[PDB]
């Protein structure tokens, strides 16, 4: 019940969702062969929400994989927990978007999306009653952003009455991996604002700094970043998969953090994050996790929360806690930082708790803040967009493939109005 | 600025035998009292006042301003058997007590025939609905999922609207009837927007002026917990109530002098992003049956007017 | 002959039901599997030979809390029909749990309550547990109270509802749902016992000496309260107090039926030996502002009526002596138009103690239910929160998108204002 299908597009989205299936399978005791070898029955109590039962008690994901290059498919098949996936859900082209939103939203994406759409129809009819979807993509390139945007548009045309998720990795300005990040990012945000229901604005430089300083690791590879994102993703939907003393599924988090339909871009976070040496010099307790997640230097979005106000903040704890301690510490944080937390929304905190923590820790937590610092992100990108749009740089690629300048102008206008939204509630 | 002007229709013989009471109390000339509580307005037009004074007080200044290049807008609203069809069109050809829309159209065509010969007053008209959040088109059976786009001057508009020229009131009436033939009605279950675009072209000065004027026939806010609806009607009620509360929030943001106005939360407020903001008059006309049998729903209607001023 | 059905809505209601039915199965001596190795009829039926099924109906839309009971230790006591389960939760939304999702489930629970009331013969009243914050416990309970009042109407419908606190609160959108369901809390219910969580936190911190109390202890305490209410039905005391007599002596006017409760003595085992818990001490402790179930100082309010449901080793003489001491104290001030605002109740059965529980084994006990005006203060600050939510229209479009309207918000706020006005009028 309340099943979820995990759409997963782009190279970065493929890697992130692969690590997500890794961490979620480690918690359900699912071997590389898709077979169960766990201990507690609470694992299999809600296996059907993500996975699906097949011949021989083999549980397979309800996950669609999407790309315009078969190299990522080769990687996911050859990498660990590749055989768990269903081969029919592999939907790959051959062109490659090449950081061109137009190619991955008009020409190649429009021709390829029929297969993905039929496949998600099949996966949505096989269940009993789903609740919401999950798109895992990136706003930098054209494959992920464009394909996921076209796809989620078609979905909201088909299923407008289901909660929707987008676990986006926005491109930071300092970590410049490509040149046309502002174009693709803004052109995708023009559609994520009006189609999605809740978006998590993960950021690259954020996770880099978290792995440099909070964990004190010397060589942060993409595996570690993806593991952080995977812990974040699994921490959110633990209420569906397991019991608890106060449950909170996706729709509850949405309706307890989305005051208006457009103010649904959230910065996530995770705790407790500890290094190797400092793992002993750290007492796992609710005040510790609390003051560790609200720290600006434990955030997965490159936007200082101190520079803005919090509107809504959902803390989804995981462990056999005492609810009095939880509510007391969250109240004390709301009191100590009354200037940051907004005033016309009393009880800015939403809380959720479960009993089964991740495999390895005694307790854990998860953080979803709807701060107003997000505007800074949509400020910085916008500047870059103008700097690239004033002189019409790199535009003939988008123009020759089917776009027009007016769509760029509309995306900029909508994004500026979103910045104004986040400004006025400060 | 915005100005709400409420109307209470006369009672009909169908419920005089029913034994209903006239439970609509008045104070001054701009405040009603219902259920021993006052609801304020700007004008509260009564059962006795005919269409002429209501028209002269509500729609005259709008047409006077839009002919000078500005933009105007009108919001009709009401439940079933509330006086919408009587107030907006009512009589078709009778110049005595006919509705508002024919009077606007005839005033446009009577102003155009009083000007100089060097002014080509082009008159475009569009007529499109908003159903289940989809912008259908009532002048075309194929264009069922239209969308909104902007222009260089940040003036939204439907891309692909089946525009149609006109040169007389009868053509306008025929177009309105042809559009209403396809309107989703069980009882209106869909917002309708009739746009009138008056492009006046001055040849001596070489300046053009396009005045846009919206006739919005809203749908009915329906507490579905009472009605017991199931199926598509439920989703229709959901989307209708969403659009209505979004419009209310927008109008409250306007009249409260807020620095920002969230026009982009609903398509019906996206299309109207220009005609309400600044130099654009607007008048909201709500029709109500003051009978006690329709008291409960009437409260909601009055409250929809109260989310205009305060 | 007597009987009383118990409805349990939301995660709060279901977990309170777990705790309560644990208490019930323990008091009557009944094993978890129903087998009993007269008095149980007030809450338990009898499935022929060697079985006792309860007079309960667990309703909820989150399948997790109900499946926790279908697999829990009490999987054998209940049978799968009383354990109703939806598919998609209300998700902290009044409207979803009121009409959108509620219509899929309510026919079945109403059919079950018809099958469960036609089994008994002397039904005394219902018991509806729900939190004002959640979507299910507000909307579905409003709908259910409406349907029952249309069907039964006359039967004493009670609801021992959790109430969100002003500071210690878990969800963002609780004031909305609370104000929305106060309408049905007024018109259809008969006497509701509001309960706050932070009060129980403070009681567990001070007396029981637990620094880290979770919801299980709260639920055990509330179960003790309900057992104190219903021991006048279950067992036979020297001075019985039925629910109709209870309501008559406690509910003067038809709208003033929200008495806040309080239970005593609540103390740990190590603290029990030092304190001689006589009748006078436990009777005096209940009137203290610190031992109440809701955040409100009674010293700024005036009691109109209150019932003292003593149970255990009690004799009326020291009861009347302690009552005289209370009536002489000036800080505990009563309203003028009620010279005798006490309805004493004695019962022979002492309160039990659950294995693994935080309470101690005592011989005397009290459950005072003071009908006061000081509770209105909570509503005031609640309304304050609602105002801060309402003027800016936070989270409105979610409820609007499921059928709800602005007019319902306005009407509910007006009605709560009129209710506070009524309490403020009857005070003088
Ligand atoms: N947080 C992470 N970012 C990654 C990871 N792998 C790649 N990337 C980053 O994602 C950004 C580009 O996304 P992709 O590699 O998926 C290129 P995309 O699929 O969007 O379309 P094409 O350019 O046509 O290949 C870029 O900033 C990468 O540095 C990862 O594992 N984690
Ligand atoms: N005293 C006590 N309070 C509880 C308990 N469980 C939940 N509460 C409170 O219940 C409130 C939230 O309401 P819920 O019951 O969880 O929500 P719901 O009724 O299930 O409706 P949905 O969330 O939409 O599924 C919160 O204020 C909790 O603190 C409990 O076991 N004991
Ligand atoms: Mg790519
Ligand atoms: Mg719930």
């Amino acid at each position: 019940m309340r099943e979820i299908v995990h759409i997963q597009a782009g190279q970065c989205g493929n890697q992130i969702g692969a690590k997500f299936w890794e961490v979620i399978s480690d918690e359900h005791g699912i071997d590389p062969t898709g077979s169960y070898h766990g201990d507690s029955d609470l694992q299999l109590e809600r296996i059907n929400v993500y996975y699906n039962e097949a011949a021989g008690n083999k549980y397979v994901p309800r996950a669609i994989l999407v790309d315009l290059e078969p190299g990522t498919m080769d990687s996911v098949r050859s990498g660990p927990f590749g055989q768990i996936f269903r081969p029919d859900n592999f939907v790959f082209g051959q062109s490659g978007a090449g950081n061109n939103w137009a190619k991955g939203h008009y020409t190649e994406g429009a021709e390829l999306v029929d297969s993905v759409l039929d496949v998600v129809r099949k996966e949505s009819e096989s269940c009993d009653c789903l609740q919401g979807f999950q798109l895992t993509h990136s706003l930098g390139g054209g494959t992920g952003s464009g394909m996921g945007t076209l796809l989620i548009s078609k979905i909201r045309e088909e299923y407008p009455d289901r909660i929707m998720n987008t676990f986006s990795v926005v491109p930071s300005p300092k970590v410049s991996d490509t040149v046309v990040e502002p174009y693709n990012a803004t052109l995708s945000v023009h559609q994520l604002v009006e189609n999605t229901d809740e978006t998590y604005c993960i950021d690259n430089e954020a996770l880099y700094d978290i792995c440099f300083r909070t964990l004190k690791l010397t060589t942060p590879t993409y595996g570690d970043l993806n593991h952080l994102v995977s812990a974040t993703m699994s921490g959110v939907t633990t209420c569906l998969r397991f019991p608890g003393q106060l449950n909170a599924d996706l729709r509850k988090l949405a309706v307890n953090m989305v005051p208006f339909p457009r103010l649904h871009f959230f910065m996530p976070g995770f705790a407790p994050l500890t290094s190797r040496g400092s793992q002993q010099y750290r007492a796992l307790t609710v005040p510790e996790l609390t003051q560790q997640m609200f720290d600006a230097k434990n955030m997965m979005a490159a936007c200082d929360p101190r520079h803005g106000r919090y509107l809504t903040v959902a803390a989804v704890f995981r462990g056999r806690m005492s609810m009095k301690e939880v509510d007391e510490q969250m109240l004390n944080v709301q009191n100590k930082n009354s200037s940051y937390f907004v005033e016309w929304i009393p009880n800015n905190v939403k809380t959720a708790v479960c009993d089964i923590p991740p495999r390895g820790l005694k307790m854990s937590a998860t953080f979803i803040g709807n701060s107003t610092a997000i505007q800074e992100l949509f400020k910085r990108i916008s500047e870059q967009f103008t700097a690239m749009f004033r002189r019409k740089a790199f535009l003939h690629w988008y123009t020759g493939e089917g776009m027009d300048e007016m769509e760029f102008t509309e995306a900029e206008s909508n994004m500026n109005d979103l910045v104004s939204e986040y400004q006025q509630y400060q | 600025n915005i100005k709400v002007m409420c109307r209470f229709r006369p009672l009909n013989e169908s419920e005089v035998n029913r034994g209903d009471k006239y439970i609509a109390k008045f104070q001054g000339e701009d405040t009603v009292v219902i259920a021993s509580k006052p609801y304020a307005f700007d004008r509260v037009f009564q059962s006795s006042t005919s269409q002429e004074q209501v028209y002269n007080d509500a729609a005259k200044k709008i047409v006077k301003d839009v002919l000078e290049g500005y933009n105007g807008t009108i919001f009709a609203y009401g439940q079933t058997s509330s006086g919408k069809t009587h107030t907006m069109e009512g009589k078709l050809h009778d110049p005595e007590g006919m509705g508002i829309i024919p009077r606007i159209v005839q005033d446009i065509f009577n102003y155009i025939y009083s000007m100089d010969e060097n002014l080509e007053f082009h008159i475009k008209v569009s007529y499109f609905e908003i159903y289940l959040d989809k912008i259908r088109d009532l002048l075309d059976v194929s264009k069922t999922n239209l969308s909104v786009h902007e222009d260089k001057n940040r003036v939204p508009y439907v891309k692909g609207a089946t525009e149609r020229f006109v040169s007389s009131p009868d053509e306008v009436m025929d177009t309105i009837d042809e559009g209403k033939s396809n309107r989703h009605v069980a009882s209106s279950r869909s917002h309708s927007i009739f746009l009138i675009n008056v492009k006046q072209e001055n040849t001596q000065t070489e300046q053009k002026l396009s005045g846009k004027l919206y006739l919005v026939d809203l749908a009915g806010s329906e507490k579905v917990s009472k009605t017991g609806a199931e199926g598509a009607v439920l989703d229709e009620a959901k989307n209708i109530n969403k659009s209505l509360s979004a419009l209310g929030n927008v109008i409250s943001a306007l009249a409260e002098g807020s620095t920002y106005v969230p026009y982009r939360d609903s398509k019906m407020t996206r299309i109207l992003q220009d005609s309400l903001g600044g130099n654009a008059r607007t008048t909201i006309v709500i029709c109500c049956s003051p009978s006690s049998y329709n008291e409960s729903e009437t409260k909601s209607t009055l409250l929809f007017g109260q989310r205009a001023k305060t | 002959m007597r009987e009383c059905i118990s409805i349990h809505v939301g995660q709060a209601g279901v977990q309170i039901g777990n705790a309560c039915w644990e208490l019930y199965c323990l008091e009557h001596g009944i094993q978890p599997d129903g087998q009993m190795p007269d008095s149980f009829n007030t809450f338990f039926s009898e499935t022929g030979a060697g079985k006792h099924v309860p007079r309960a109906v667990f309703v909820d839309l989150e399948p997790t809390v109900i499946d926790e009971v279908r697999t829990g230790t009490y999987r054998q006591l209940f049978h799968p029909e009383q354990l109703i389960t939806g598919k998609e939760d209300a998700a902290n939304n009044y409207a979803r749990g009121h009409y959108t999702i509620g219509k899929e489930i309510i026919d079945l629970v109403l059919d079950r309550i018809r099958k469960l009331a036609d089994q008994c013969t002397g039904l005394q009243g219902f018991l509806v547990f729900h939190s004002f914050g959640g979507g299910t416990g507000s909307g579905f309970t409003s709908l259910l109270m409406e349907r029952l009042s249309v069907d039964y109407g006359k039967k004493s419908k009670l609801e021992f509802s959790i109430y969100p606190a002003p500071q210690v609160s878990t969800a963002v959108v609780e004031p909305y749902n609370s104000i929305l369901t106060t309408h049905t809390t007024l018109e259809h219910s008969d006497c509701a016992f509001m309960v706050d969580n932070e009060a129980i936190y403070d009681i567990c911190r001070r007396n029981l000496d637990i620094e880290r109390p979770t919801y299980t202890n709260l639920n055990r305490l509330i179960s003790q309260i309900v057992s104190s209410i219903t021991a006048s039905l279950r067992f036979d005391g020297a001075l019985n107090v039925d629910l109709t007599e209870f309501q008559t002596n406690l509910v003067p006017y038809p709208r003033i039926h929200f008495p806040l409760a309080t239970y005593a003595p609540v103390i740990s085992a190590e603290k029990a030996y030092h304190e001689q818990l006589s009748v006078a001490e436990i009777t005096n402790a209940c009137f203290e502002p610190a031992n109440q179930m809701v955040k409100c100082d009674p010293r700024h309010g005036k009691y109109m009526a209150c019932c003292l449901l003593y149970r255990g080793d009690v004799v009326p003489k020291d009861v009347n002596a302690a009552i005289a001491t209370i009536k002489t104290k000036r800080s505990i001030q009563f309203v003028d138009w009620c010279p005798t605002g006490f309805k004493v109740g004695i019962n022979y059965q002492p309160p039990t103690v659950v294995p693994g529980g935080d309470l101690a084994k005592v011989q005397r006990a009290v459950c005072m239910l003071s009908n006061t005006t000081a509770i209105a203060e909570a509503w005031a600050r609640l309304d304050h929160k609602f105002d801060l939510m309402y003027a800016k229209r936070a989270f409105v479009h979610w409820y609007v998108g499921e059928g709800m309207e602005e007019g319902e918000f306005s009407e509910a706020r007006e009605d709560m204002a009129a209710l506070e006005k009524d309490y403020e009028e009857v005070g003088v």
